[PDB]
């Protein structure tokens, strides 16, 4: 997952 | 946003621009004249003296006489998890009030708990990366989105476009997901790139925090 | 799959599709008529219960009579670590037993601690993401690829394909990776986006687990 | 590198190439005729035993009868945090001393805690992949960038190149960034994928580390 | 790495 | 953030  | 269009010029009153220089790199929802709402990992590891609270914008690199700038002066955060991302929210208190206006005006939330099932259609916007082509977007870009569990925490509410590689992107992080009006989301996480056409995207919750937001907004 | 071709329609009978609407996110092996091996990290977060395992399909977007649908009834694991991704396996076992036929059958598994060595040639396949242009793929794709230590831990098989930009993308984890007729790994991870030109692709691999998987298959 | 220009032919005699069959993995500087220096994470996990160090390449895919190549003797690091990304840095003593010449020079390095501000204009170098599209690059590449704090942590120098998508990529790990004529930076880290048009990119910052590196070198 |  |  990747914080965006 | 990916695979979005432009919005009509100040159709999202409530929607924020946090910038750093004059470079956007988080959106925000206004929750009240003096207080704004967006996702905690934004302001994470940021100066945030050095932050800028843009409202009543639409074009960024335009010079906009709609616009007011605020700084922020207190965060308030709720159990962030940098490591799991969970409660990926946070409310900023501006250094001022702003003009309630045709351009700028405050967000409508959902009631403490309400949770929404897979098929609700929900309108995502923001300013963040287009692809990989086109960086961050000059106007702002609004998409519909689905809401859908599955492949999914029950911490977040996800969204997909089925059928078309579409999503949120990197600078959308802080924006909101609209649901029959309502905020329910905010922007938190993509998983296997942007638009991946596999992997929902990842909102916080607001539905849950509702009682929390009062007790600091009202 | 990135850079691949279409499979001849049931080229690989073991092939298993896993599904949670009528949505692919991984694949798996038929290893014995009620048990299909995958990916620890496709069921880690899903709801397992609401999972559907499809045989004997080619193209997902078609209605096909081929096709064999179970539910899963239980879960085998050994020691599945998410952070170092290590033990990235998993068997389930079906609500029932496939019917073989020319269309469903079970793979050949390798001997127990047998080790490929630099420039095996295998093929890999899956349904997964084609590049970032296209979602996930309808029809099942295969790809000759290269086994290669160096940029590997010996806990994994790893793969290349030397001279143009390909590999197995998100989707793709949980299918067999197949070298000389065998089922030699499971697709697990990989680095630095799909088809990165510069790392290969990670697969459990099948050869250190085969002990294991009899002592629950027989 | 991605989105920059072919050097011109021996331009950066420091420059080296990190090679584990004849497939470059990480850059480097000459900072002695037998050290060399780097990024930690380009040897953490990875056969250092089996490492090549290329001294004056240009095209990594001809025959160049100007390189001299070496193997590594030991290593030297610092503290190294793999978590955290801090600290990512490493001297290489080479088998041997390279025969200094108008191909293979040492580099020049700042004093100690040297800082660069906002706005200093300095040039990245690498062998890294070209973009998502392009694997590694067969010619060297320099890029123009501008070092940015904002986004960047007090325990790096980052990057910037305003109003293109450019940036290191994988592969670029271990370059000098040279400002000034001095090597400022070692490319460590991307975030949002490697030319985000947003994230700028990050390096080990080398002004902080010149008594450790003295030591050791003289 | 990303868990595929 | 992915080190390069």
């Amino acid at each position: 997952a990747a914080p965006a | 946003i990916v695979g979005g269009r432009r919005a009509r010029p100040h159709a999202w009153p409530f929607m924020v621009s946090l910038q750093l220089r004059g470079g956007h790199f988080c959106g925000a929802t206004l929750i009240a004249p003096n207080f704004v709402m967006s996702a905690a990992h934004c302001v994470a590891n940021v100066n945030v003296r050095a932050v800028r609270v843009v409202l009543g914008a639409h074009n960024l690199s335009r010079r906009e006489p709609t616009r007011q700038v605020f700084a922020v002066q207190r965060i308030f955060e709720d159990g962030y998890d940098p490591v799991n991302l969970l409660n990926d929210i946070v409310i900023l208190q501006l250094n001022g009030s702003a003009t309630i206006n045709a351009n700028v005006q405050v967000a409508q939330l959902p009631a403490q708990g309400r949770r929404l099932g897979n098929g609700v259609q929900c309108l995502a916007m923001g300013w963040g990366l287009l692809g990989r082509n086109r960086g961050i977007a000059s106007v702002l870009q609004e998409l519909n989105v689905t809401v859908v569990t599955s492949l999914c925490r029950r911490s977040n509410v996800c969204t997909l476009v089925r059928g078309r590689q579409a999503g949120v992107c990197f600078g959308d992080s802080g924006s909101p997901l609209v649901c029959n009006g309502l905020i329910h989301g905010i922007a938190s996480f993509v998983r296997g790139g942007c638009a991946s056409g596999l992997y929902p995207d990842a909102f916080a919750p607001v539905a849950q925090f509702v009682n929390w937001i009062d007790s600091i907004i009202q």
